[PDB]
């Protein structure tokens, strides 16, 4: 959930069809960047 | 920034966007044509937005430039974020004026107990997420080695100081990268990392700017 991550925004879409501020914040919670960008 | 106020306009005329779509990362002008940010932040196309202060409504006192050079630290480490700082000059010189002006570079590094100014667009909820329109601003003192290496164990390199509280609640969060640490009138660190943001016992960690004087002259003299 919370982890070790840059403070950048670089919005990701995730697996399960959320966006993250960044990839770190993705992974932290297990999700996979299905796209680069927020989900649409 | 978490628990911080709306800056007053022209309290922070130092104070930059980096774009590359939106509105990714802070950064500082420390002359009329080059700007200091992190470089985890390094993309190949920078637009840096100088003299904003509400980023979603155009003001009349924006400057919008492309970067020109775009230069990492040599020993910038990826994985650990050590030496995380970058340089970007301008392709055109900024004009200088009240909504923007330089800040001024570091004679030695500040004592632990300084307190410091921070600043950005950052998210403004440790939990939830709320992007502001205008500039945030956040007070918040230097921590001591000790106490940076205790909240963060074998993640603290001689190159990073931690500035915030150990009681949570007021921190720089994701947006607020690169972002300038102003105590005394000079730029002593650059928004970087941390565990989340404003969580008890974990503050945020940012690069050491006393530590890179030497290397900004030298890359600025030679460029
Ligand atoms: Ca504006």
């Amino acid at each position: 959930k919370v982890c070790a991550c840059p403070k950048i925004l670089k919005p990701v879409c995730g697996s399960d069809g959320r966006t993250y501020a960044n990839s770190c914040i993705a992974r932290c919670n297990g999700v996979s960047i299905k796209s680069e960008g927020s989900c649409p | 920034i978490v628990g911080g106020y709306t800056c007053a306009a022209n309290s922070i005329p130092y104070q930059v966007s980096l774009n590359s779509g939106s509105h990714f990362c802070g950064g500082s002008l420390i002359n009329s044509q080059w700007v200091v940010s992190a470089a985890h932040c390094y993309k190949s196309r920078i637009q840096v937005r100088l003299g904003e202060h509400n980023i979603d409504v155009l003001e009349g006192n924006e400057q919008f430039i492309n970067a020109a050079k775009i230069i990492t630290h040599p020993n910038f480490n990826g994985n650990t974020l050590d030496n995380d700082i970058m340089l970007i000059k301008l392709s055109s010189p900024a004009t200088l004026x009240s909504r923007v002006a330089t800040v001024s570079l570091p004679r030695s590094c500040a004592a632990a107990g300084t307190e410091c100014l921070i600043s950005g667009w950052g998210n403004t909820k440790s939990s939830g997420s709320s992007y502001p329109s205008l500039l945030q601003c956040l007070k918040a003192p230097v921590l001591s080695d000790s106490s940076c290496k205790s909240s963060y164990p074998g993640q603290i390199t001689g190159n990073m100081i931690c500035v915030g509280f150990l009681e949570g609640g007021k921190d720089s969060c994701q947006g607020d990268s690169g972002g300038p640490v102003v105590c005394n009138g000079q730029l002593q660190g650059i928004v970087s990392w941390g565990y989340g943001c404003a969580q008890k016992n974990k503050p945020g960690v940012y690069t050491k700017v006393c530590n890179y004087v030497n290397w900004i002259q030298q890359t600025i003299a030679a460029n």
